[PDB]
């Protein structure tokens, strides 16, 4: 069941800062206090 | 011509040569990860001390 929608608002995209978001644990090891 | 379909078929037959005869090549990845495995052998657990 596909639906075309054609009432879509024309904008261009925008753009924001990410300051510092987007980081993760990069395995499953525990560490603690420690500079790695 | 100039348009080769990459679709082929094999002519393996019982008299074929040595190496035309079809082998089952079966390959497993192994991986190990941080995380608790899943995937052990037959070795049996004990006791913790």
């Amino acid at each position: 069941q596909c639906v075309n929608l054609t009432t879509r608002t024309q904008l261009p995209p925008a753009y924001t800062n990410s300051f510092t978001r987007g980081v993760y644990y990069p395995d499953k090891v525990f560490r603690s206090s420690v500079l790695h | 011509f100039n348009c080769y379909f990459p679709l082929r078929s094999y002519s393996f037959r019982p008299t074929y040569g040595v190496g035309h005869q079809p082998y089952r090549v079966v390959v497993l990845s192994f991986e190990l990860l941080h995380a608790p495995a899943t995937v052990c052998g037959p070795k049996k657990s004990t006791n913790l001390v």
